[PDB]
């Protein structure tokens, strides 16, 4: 029944955090956890394609997108598979992650196992921007921390 | 347009209690933390503590836990610092600031506190003797002030010459 | 308790020059580090937070970098306005602690700003002498 | 077609290294790369079960072993799936990794993607020891560095 | 060039006491760091390598720790044998560089103490011999003129 | 139980060349690096350089590259250090050691090198040779001070 995964965020800067993934049957993937050292506000949160950490977070590559769609928010139909929108940090610099999603998975063709979670400098505009960039990255800006997604207990 | 207005200068007896204030305009203090910072004369900054006005939770440096007490009134949008059992160690400038946990977005202009310790020495003298000691002070103080005036007159002098040049 | 240590303790530099203060923590503070600037007889001002992020309304000549235990503030092209004392603060662990400051003054080649400075220095002297009068006047009223 | 993976070793001590995995068709897995900061001699090199990095290398758990076998060398029949034997460091403190293996894989039930590579303090005895421990860990000793195995471009 | 910096520069301590020297690098040396001990009138000896690994035949009271830029050697229970100068060396980058040393002093057995004296005395005599050989040297040159 | 035997004390004129040696017994130097380390009097260790005997590749500290020259003979299992253009700066104890790149497993007992100026005094030949003879009693006297010093240290033991 139950697949579990885990992800430890790391970067050059002050950002840290552990993300947990649970998925029962082929129900939704429940993402949870905590991210620290953020500035107050919204921060783009996406599964990128590669779990390649050889060159920091740059080597993770673009948003995980097997259906060759354009970038969007989590509720859009036109979205990347990885596009999980925004996490929200308070005045304490902390974000509590709580996300449920159906397009991502912990097995099969849409598995995120062995790929990278990335939290971003700015807010993800959900693809509703005034430029080319918005339908690629959502103008979330630079990558503060990332981690490969591993199999958990 | 954000501003932190701090209370005015204080001058108190050893052992006195004193309560400094910080009135914020331009932001709701509930959305921030209100910090207090001490700076002794010719020295660096020491962080005293902060309050989260949203729940009145306060963190302090243990060095000051007992002497210092931080509080906020969310209605008047004002933060407070209360120093008790004051000694000469406490003569300093106290700055209030507001910000997230990771930065100070806004700083006050600062409140000087000065704390005065000889009376036992003087108590059993004659009235003639206490009043001679008192009169000695005026020439001394006027002399020290005149040093400062001429110091600043010499600093003006070049600038004023440059103004008549242009 | 984390000891943050700055160097140099003071320094001089000419206009246009590139300046680099450092701050060294006695343990890893994971870039939880803020830089404050304090001009003479003025309140501190926030330059940089989280090691490298500029605050609002800060000239871009100011920049910050570092990680682990070792950090630095860099003014790229020094204007005359920038003469000040600079302070690093860590907020990784409580209590929050601060460097002793680097004083920065000009080398080589704005009149009313002297008046507040002078009045401030005189007021120090007045309150100094008022605290000396205080005991004597108490003894007189007995 | 061609599956690729990568692993960045990290620890508190001096050990560092990047490991590369390539697998063409259902051929063997070619492991390659370089590990630095080792002592001269042989060092146990195993795929552990979990890519859980929350508690350093301890949270990786035991050797990846889905068939509930005992520990052995890479050429044994009685071995864990993760058991890749020993890498060899020179007097320069460096090991060049070069390994070909058929039991591990980059897909299917024997996939290592999303699990942890671990390099050890001592030599792996390949299960030929005179104690309990040998048929569990091979007496390889403590874990100097580890990393989650991610998908590479 | 990496500057490795030790403190204290010297220190004094009673038997049984617990001692901690430190060594601080001007950059991250990823635990490529060795501790050497050099007793009076003796050749250096390797205590610790890669920051925390004891060398062969080193008493276990010796321990090493640290990472990044900051490292420390710790003697848990100080015996009298341990009076020496201690040196840290980094080999992360070339050239290899060394602390200036921390000197550490106190505030079958009779015959080991007795044998220690002979090398010490012979060393001091050899200083004197070479001292006087250098005094002869000029005079002998003047004689061949 | 390994040993590094170093050459004996040297005492030379300014500008002299000297060549120190290090004979290893108990290990094949091919499996290691042979290091050299200088220690001036009342001072700390400076690392001079090392050689990989397996290919005769040598790293040096730039401070010494040119003055110092390191070589190994893998057959006689011996390492060599050669100092040229010697000055007073060079008066020091030179230690040889062997180990991997990350440790020194083995240290030598060390070789002292001493580097030694009078013309205004050069008088008559009778006078130079009286000054020369005066030195022997003076040196023997200074040695006897040291002997009695160490005799008083033995006495309690
Ligand atoms: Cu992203
Ligand atoms: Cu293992
Ligand atoms: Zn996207
Ligand atoms: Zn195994």
């Amino acid at each position: 029944m139950e697949m579990k995964a885990v992800c430890v965020l790391k970067g050059q800067g002050p950002v840290e955090g552990t993300i947990h993934f649970v998925q029962k049957g082929s129900g939704p993937v429940v993402v949870s956890g905590t991210i620290t050292g953020l500035t107050k506000g919204e921060h783009g949160f996406h599964v990128h394609q590669f779990g390649d950490n050889t060159q920091g977070c740059t080597s993770a590559g673009p948003h995980f997108n097997p259906l060759s769609k354009k970038h969007g928010g989590p509720k859009d139909q036109e979205r990347h598979v990885g596009d999980l929108g925004n996490v929200t940090a308070g005045k304490d610099g902390v974000a509590i992650v709580s996300i449920e999603d159906s397009l991502i998975a912990l097995s099969g063709d849409y598995s995120i196992i062995g790929r990278t979670m990335v939290v971003h400098e700015k807010r993800d505009d959900l693809g509703k921007g005034d430029n080319e960039e918005s339908t690629q990255t959502g103008n979330a800006g630079s990558r503060l921390a990332c981690g490969v997604i591993g199999i958990a207990q | 347009e954000v501003q932190l207005q701090q209370s005015g200068a204080e001058l108190v007896r050893p052992g006195a209690l004193v309560k400094l204030s910080c009135k914020a305009s331009g932001f709701n203090i509930k959305d921030y933390y209100m910090y207090w910072v001490k700076q002794r004369p010719e020295q660096g900054l020491e962080w005293i503590g902060w309050i989260d006005p949203e729940n009145d939770n306060t963190i302090y440096d243990p060095k000051f836990q007992g002497k210092a007490s931080i509080s906020a009134d969310t209605s008047s949008n004002t933060a407070y610092l209360q120093l008790s059992s004051l000694t000469s160690e406490d003569t300093a400038v106290y700055y209030c600031g507001g910000g997230p946990l990771y930065a100070m977005d806004y700083w006050g202009q600062g409140t000087s506190v000065t704390v005065c310790s000889d009376y036992e020495f003087l108590k059993s003298w004659t009235v003639e003797d206490i009043q001679k000691r008192l009169l000695a002070l005026d020439p001394m103080m006027e002399q020290e002030i005149e040093e400062i005036r001429q110091k600043y007159q010499s600093k003006r002098q070049p600038i004023l010459d440059a103004i008549e040049a242009k | 308790d984390i000891k943050m240590t700055q160097s140099p303790s003071s320094m001089y530099a000419s206009l246009g020059e590139r300046v680099t203060i450092t701050c060294k923590a006695s343990q890893d503070i994971k870039s939880y580090l803020s830089w404050y600037q304090q001009k003479p007889w003025k309140s501190p001002k926030t330059l940089i937070y989280y090691a490298t992020r500029l605050a609002d309304g800060v000239p871009s000549r100011f920049s910050g970098s570092g990680s682990g235990q070792d950090y630095s503030l860099t003014i790229s092209s020094l204007e005359s306005d920038d003469t000040a004392t600079y302070y690093c603060l860590q907020h990784r662990e409580r209590p929050l602690t601060v460097g002793a400051g680097t004083k920065l003054e000009l080398k080589g080649s704005r009149l009313l700003a002297l008046d507040p400075m002078m009045e401030q220095e005189i007021e120090e002297i007045r309150q100094k002498y008022q605290c000396k009068r205080q005991p004597i006047l108490d003894a007189i009223e007995a």
